[PDB]
RNA sequence: GCGCUGCUGCAGUUGAAACGCCCGUAGUUGGCCCCCCGCCGCCACGAGGAAACGGGAGCGCUCCAGGCAGGCCCGUUGGAC
RNA sequence: GAAGGCCGGGGGCUAGAAGGCGAUCAGACACCACCGUAUUCCCGGCCGUAAACGGUGCCGCCCCGCGGCCGGCGCGCGCGUCCCGCCGGCCGCCCAGGGAAACCGGGAGGCUCCGGGCUCUGGGGGGAGUAUGGCCGCAAGGCUGAAACUUGAAGGCAUUG
């Protein structure tokens, strides 16, 4: 269920605005096009997808087996806070090929679930996961290729605020589902932490 | 000294948590350590064989650089077969690498009956076809007592896999040994991937493992 | 489930079937994955530890469309519909 | 020009089933197609189907369940003597335990098992497994 | 084997095209296969344009330009470095 | 052997090989539709028509290649099909 | 039915087979420079060949995704030669799939799990598109088309030097 506060936060975050391009596998999440040509997402669809992804995440008993990968400079802070609060594992910076197949790599691990922010910028890890029977969940913009993408979250992934907001909502939902916190009381953490800060 | 598991599956096999190889195959888990099988295959139930050894040269500024490529197969004669290759400056090292690779990759083989059903399965479940390079193979189930009608190279693979009745046909350039062995290996591998009316039963999935 | 002349199953093991395409998953299909989804109490906010399992083969994943299949399967198995 | 409607229908069916679809549309319906589909349904391969009347070569819609593995036709319908069926079974089918061969006889369209039961022959139409 | 999908020419929806003559060797080449460049230059080199303007009596005069289309054959373009031999992957690039 | 004569069952962008293109007779191939009548093809059965060879029931030429025999209380002994 | 070529009439500027001449060279009757006949142009008529190439026969079905251009039509609005579509055509990249691979993917896919319909061609390399016959043509030549004998490789795609 989507509440007025959530929709207003998403709207101020410009989460529903995409790109001029469109893919046939995302037309179900598109609600309208603007005069210039930018596509407009559907807030209920993305909310339901976030809920579904949070459920899937909580299905895993050990948070240490979840890997978060992001080469985007803006995402770094959001993914770091997401992992710190959820006690997961992060792969900031460049992703070294062989991190999942070469056991002699200094940074080599056997994750059970993989999370990505953009297939185009992190496609190297997606193939690696495909080599070792690892599902992946990614944030997909209007124009995305869903080759080996099990779950796609329809959202903006270029603006700094949208990236941080989505991770914050996901963390809130997973923590609530875990039973630590309740729905009625607003989370003490403010979304501003996940957003990158200049200087 | 002692074998130290370098993988989660390796550690689990170190413990008694996993009791059979079919428990690994049924989830398509890769095998990366030679111990994951020998612990399941301690006795000399399996058997190794060298098929072909070929020398390959690389022209350089002053003379040629020679090397050897080897092919090895392994099986227990009970629905298990493996095939691998290795290359090295020394023949023995190439043989060791090929044996390790053959041990690493292995697949179960499905066996069935020709017409009448009685006793243990003796021939392939149905028609199996394989491809590699220009070589194609056909395996047709045969009646009991028909033996193996195949070339000496392919017959060795069939015997290792544990099949006593089968009709074979080979097409293409069969004198290229590695491609023929690969074609038969792929045909055998495809066996546990064909749906039959006996497997139509709808089973609910289990959360455990 | 290849029965013998006496009705005794003589198949070594029964492989899995893709929850969407109803296709056997081979022993070497390394793009085959299985997921779980958790059930939520009446009060919400809490999982009852009852999970529903799914499996998907490599071909559908490579071709895409696993998202739509997952959506329809969840709707059929749950209240999302 | 269009000649064999059944071949087109079967090719479309297999093409749709390959990529894990759920419904197919075949354009030119006919009685032979309907009997073929009835037999496939009876053996449990293609669930149900419907025929849409447009007054011009009715269409038809079928629902799949990912069980069919291969279907085809024999274009020049040869004659099969009642005692010459096992050769064709060996040549065409993966095994003698499963698979079906369709024949048209003076008694109607039937599986080769039924024809063997009644010790009669006829013309060959197709096969599936 | 085939080196290019276009066969070294831009010929679509036709059987024959009119010919042209190379401006360096006078070879006969098809219009669709010849290498063409358009150039715009001053009649006077920029070094002495200022001197000419100083000498000019007219007020508000502007230096005229020259508009020429140069066409070259395959052999001459390579010889004069108009185009270069590229790698197999670079051959697909169509941007200057 | 040889799926190197390919009906089952070859090949025809680069290895040998799609007529420069169009019209066109002979020839070959031709959407869907009427439940019951006639004809043609088709399937099954049957009659009629030499054996020998081939298959095949029975028989211990010491076995075998073979042949149609043998003991006794024999289908009317048998040589069936 | 390109170009060249031929027959009979017109026309005569450029270029230019043949021919001549100056250079270069050991030689140069070739490449470079200069002059120049037939031809190049029109009318009437023969010839009937080309890497006449997409080196891919014609009809018909299904088929990932993205995009550009041409012609026609319809929808929507804030009326722009806007954007959303349909049919037909010309193209580019490309997941599967296929293939010896280069590569094709509007098929060279749906095919050893090898049957939609029709026509033509090929069976190791030379001898040889030759000899002898036949038809056509003014001719040049075109269509059709062997044998004896000889030979162990000839070829395709790709890798390292
Ligand atoms: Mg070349
Ligand atoms: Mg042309
Ligand atoms: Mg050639
Ligand atoms: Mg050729
Ligand atoms: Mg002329
Ligand atoms: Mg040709
Ligand atoms: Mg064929
Ligand atoms: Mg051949
Ligand atoms: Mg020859
Ligand atoms: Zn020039």
């Amino acid at each position: 269920q989507l509440k007025e506060a959530d929709v207003k936060k998403m709207l101020v975050a410009t989460t529903h605005l995409g790109v001029r391009n469109i893919d046939r596998r995302m037309q179900f999440y598109i609600f309208d096009r603007q005069k210039d040509g930018t596509f407009v997402f559907n807030l209920q669809k993305v909310w339901a997808k976030i809920v579904f992804a949070a459920r899937i995440l909580v299905t895993i008993d050990d948070p240490a087996e979840i890997a978060v990968v992001a080469n985007r400079p803006d995402a770094q802070r959001a993914i770091l806070k997401f992992c710190k609060y959820t006690h997961a594992t992060a792969f900031p910076g460049r992703f070294i090929p062989g991190n999942f197949t070469n056991r002699m790599n200094p940074n080599y691990c056997e994750p059970r679930l993989l999370l990505v922010n953009d297939p185009v910028v992190d496609r190297q890890a997606i193939l690696e996961a495909s080599y070792v029977n690892i599902p992946t969940i990614s944030l997909c913009n209007s124009d995305a290729n869903l080759k080996f993408i099990d779950v796609a979250i329809p959202c903006n992934n270029k603006t700094p605020m949208s990236i941080g907001l989505i991770y914050w909502l996901l963390a809130r939902e997973v923590l609530r589902l875990k039973g630590s916190i309740s729905r009625t009381e607003e989370w003490d953490v403010k979304p501003d932490l996940f957003v990158a800060l200049p200087e | 000294e002692e074998w130290h598991p370098s993988t989660k599956l390796g550690r689990l096999v170190k413990a008694g948590k996993i009791e059979s190889l079919y428990d690994i195959f049924k989830y398509s888990l890769p095998i990366k350590e030679t111990e994951i099988i020998d612990y399941f295959f301690p006795k000399s139930e399996l058997a190794e064989e060298v098929c072909n050894i070929m020398s390959v040269q690389k022209q350089t500024t002053a003379g040629q650089r020679t090397r050897f490529r080897a092919h090895v197969i392994v099986g227990n004669r009970d629905g298990f077969i493996g095939y691998g290759a290795g290359v090295s400056k020394e023949v023995a090292n190439a043989i060791k690498k090929a044996a390790k690779n053959a041990r690493l990759n292995i697949v179960p083989v499905r066996r069935g009956f020709w017409g009448g059903k009685l006793g243990d399965p003796h021939t392939v479940s149905s028609k199996l076809s394989g491809k590699c390079g220009s070589v194609r193979v056909r395996l047709i189930p045969a009646p009991r007592g028909a033996g193996i009608v195949a070339s000496p190279t392919v017959a060795k693979v069939l015997e290792f896999a544990g099949v006593s009745d089968v009709f074979t046909r080979q097409s293409g350039h069969s004198r290229t040994l590695m491609n023929s062995v690969g074609a038969v290996y792929n045909a055998l591998k495809s066996s546990y991937s064909i749906l039959t009316p006996d497997l139509w039963k709808k089973e609910q999935l289990d959360h455990v493992q | 489930g290849m029965k013998n002349s006496s009705g005794v199953v003589v198949d070594a093991y029964i492989p899995r079937k893709c929850s969407a395409t109803n296709r056997l998953i081979g022993p070497k299909d390394h793009a085959a994955v299985q997921l779980s989804v958790a059930r939520v109490n009446d009060k919400g906010k809490m999982i009852e530890n009852n999970y529903v399992t799914f499996a998907f083969c490599g071909a559908i994943r490579s071709r895409g469309g696993v998202d739509s299949a997952f959506m329809l399967l969840a709707q059929e198995h749950g209240l999302m519909e | 020009v269009r000649i064999n409607v059944l071949r087109d229908a079967l090719k479309s069916i297999c093409n749709a089933q390959r990529i894990g679809k759920k419904q197919v549309i075949v354009r030119p319906s006919s009685k032979v197609i309907i009997e073929f589909l009835q037999l496939m349904q009876k053996n449990g391969y293609i669930s149900d189907f419907a025929v849409v009347d447009n007054h011009r070569s009715n269409r038809i819609v079928v629902n799949l369940i990912g069980r069919l593995n291969k279907a085809g036709v024999i274009s020049p319908r040869f004659d099969i003597p009642a005692n010459d069926i096992e050769k064709w079974v060996v040549n065409l089918l993966p095994s003698r335990l499963f698979g079906h061969i369709i024949l048209t006889t003076s008694q109607g369209i039937m599986d080769h098992i039924e024809a063997q039961h009644r010790q009669i022959g006829g013309k060959v139409i197709g096969y599936f497994y | 084997p085939v080196k290019r999908r276009n066969n070294g020419r831009s010929k679509y929806n036709c059987g024959h095209t009119n010919i042209v003559r190379c401006q360096n060797c006078h070879r006969c080449v098809p219009k669709d296969k010849v290498i063409k460049r358009f150039t715009i230059r001053n009649i006077v080199d920029n070094t002495i344009a200022d001197d000419v303007l100083n000498a000019c009596v007219i007020q508000g005069f502007a230096i005229p330009k020259l508009y020429n289309k140069v066409q070259y054959c395959v052999s001459c373009s390579i010889h004069n470095h108009i185009v270069r031999v590229r790698s197999r992957e670079d051959r697909k690039i169509r941007t200057p």
